[PDB]
């Protein structure tokens, strides 16, 4: 009762055959989750539209991600990844920024309890490639807690709302060290033209940041 | 010969800087408004206890205390009357020199009054006048409405003294009838509801401990520092209101008794508070948790 279920793609698909000719049988996507993290994703196969949507919602709860969400309503680090040809880039957002992403991931979000984040799907627009590209990639995040324990080192959290009030998030479990992290003078870390053509202004669309109905 | 302190001077800064005292989660409380997404950073033990000494730092800039002036004298001078143009204008000229690189306090901003006088502009209508040349953030041409004593009464409903401290800063001068009153009508509220706690770690507990030594009227605040374990500022208070009153009942006392610590807040119970029973009450029990504790 605790997990809700949505549809993603209801597509009806024609099989040749050797004596019956082109059948019509339907594929369906649907995504299961209990806004608490918990949310996963199946796939269904049936001759009517209602067989299918009993298989894919029940078989959707056996195979369950838990996602991890930084204070329970935004992902904990941007994620850019690309599954066969379906590139998601998503970043982590304050709070009432809502969810401005692609109406698939806002869908799957509200199932697995994210209120805060942006995305942009580029390259092909395949549903399942999107949800499993997005499952894959929200289930690969790193907690701060994890990367403290990783670097032994304090992670010190800094808004621009406190000031330059240090905010400790996490702390490492074990021994803390007392090397400082190497400052590498300038980082070798691939850049999205997009994120700085944006930073400097360049980035010109009739299309971006228009108004919309609350997500 | 013997001059009484000013509110500026470094044993009474330093004296008021300890009583307001410094909490950084209240100091820098996250606020409100357009938000950005946060950024991380990997510290060690020493690099967090120096961002953290970084923070005291700028707070202590933060909570910088504004200077309490007297209220300024009303400008009342006439630079020339000339006759030939009465009746000449319906309606008065003001003219403001806005000179780029002049003090606001310095600019002439002059009137020629219907009847041909040309007169210095009031304190009013300078500060009127900057406001619409030299624009402050946060300043209205208008006098806001939230000052009127029935939106105030409002404010204080609310406990949000610290914000009508922070509009009145932010519309009035510092020296203005106008932000006079208003500080003094949000002190007043404190000391009858015991609100003294709104205004600690913020800039504005100075100014209000002032306007209660220099009005003698620290017994609210006395009781609130006993009641919440303060007896290092109530003693600096008793001591404050001593060198602020040399020639008092209670300072005296001292004088004769030799008292010091928490035997001053005795020897001001006595002689020149009026809640002298209430604080000598509020002060044995303090004694005995302290007596608890060490037994």
């Amino acid at each position: 009762e605790d997990f809700d279920t949505r549809i993603l793609e209801v597509r009806n698909v024609f099989t040749m055959t050797a004596k019956e000719g082109r059948k019509k049988s339907i594929r369906v996507l649907v995504a299961v989750g209990n806004g608490k993290g918990a949310a996963g994703f199946s796939i269904g196969k049936a001759t009517d539209r209602m067989d299918a949507f009993r298989k894919a919602k029940n078989r959707a709860v056996h195979h369950l991600h838990y996602i991890e969400r930084y204070e329970d309503h935004t992902i904990f680090h941007d994620i850019s990844l690309r599954f066969k040809r379906t590139h998601i880039k998503m970043k982590k957002q304050p709070k009432g920024y809502g969810l401005r992403c692609h109406r698939a991931i806002i869908t799957i979000c509200r199932l697995i309890g994210i209120k805060d984040m942006y995305a942009k799907v580029s390259g092909s627009i395949n549903m399942l490639s999107l949800t499993q590209g997005l499952f894959r990639g929200l289930s690969r995040q790193e907690t701060h807690q994890q990367l403290a324990d990783k670097k032994g080192l304090h992670v010190v959290e800094i808004r621009e709302e406190c000031g330059p009030l240090p905010i400790v998030v996490a702390s490492p479990r074990g021994p803390l060290r007392k090397d400082p992290e190497p400052e590498d003078e300038v980082p070798d870390v691939k850049l999205d033209w997009e994120d700085v053509k944006t930073a400097q202004g360049m980035k010109r669309s009739v299309w971006s940041n228009l108004k919309r109905a609350a997500t | 010969e013997t001059k009484k302190p000013t509110f500026m001077d470094e044993e009474v800064q330093s004296i008021l800087t300890k009583m307001t005292g410094l909490n950084l989660q209240k100091t820098f409380k996250p606020a409100i408004q357009e938000l950005k997404p946060p950024t991380y950073k990997l510290m060690t033990q020493a690099q967090l206890e120096e961002a953290t000494r970084q923070a005291v730092e700028a707070a202590k800039v933060r909570l910088k205390m504004p200077p309490v002036l007297e209220e300024r004298v009303p400008i009342n001078d006439v630079l020339a009357e000339d006759k030939i143009l009465e009746g000449t204008e319906t309606t008065k000229y003001v003219f403001t020199d806005i000179s780029y690189s002049i003090p606001h306090r310095e600019r002439f901003i002059v009137v020629r009054e219907p009847s041909g006088t040309l007169r210095k502009a009031s304190w009013e209508e300078r500060d009127r006048m900057i406001q619409v040349y030299f624009p402050k953030e946060g300043r209205k041409i208008l006098t806001p409405i939230i000052f009127k004593e029935e939106n105030l009464r409002t404010m204080y409903s609310q406990d949000r003294h610290v914000d009508v401290l922070n509009l009145c800063f932010a519309q009035f001068e510092p020296d203005s009838t106008e932000y006079i009153k208003v500080h003094h009508k949000t002190y007043e509220d404190i000391d009858k509801r015991g609100k003294y706690d709104l205004l600690r770690s913020t800039r504005y507990f100075g100014g209000m401990v002032w306007y209660f030594v220099n009005n003698k009227k620290i017994d609210g605040l006395l009781i609130d520092q006993i009641q919440r374990d303060l007896i290092d500022d109530a003693t600096n208070l008793v001591q404050l209101y001593h060198v602020l009153h040399p020639d008092g009942q209670s300072a005296q006392g001292a004088k004769d008794q030799a008292a010091e610590g928490i035997n001053l807040i005795k020897v001001f119970a006595k002689t020149e508070a009026q809640k002298g029973a209430y604080i000598e009450l509020t002060l044995q029990t303090y004694q005995e948790a302290l007596s608890r504790h060490s037994a």
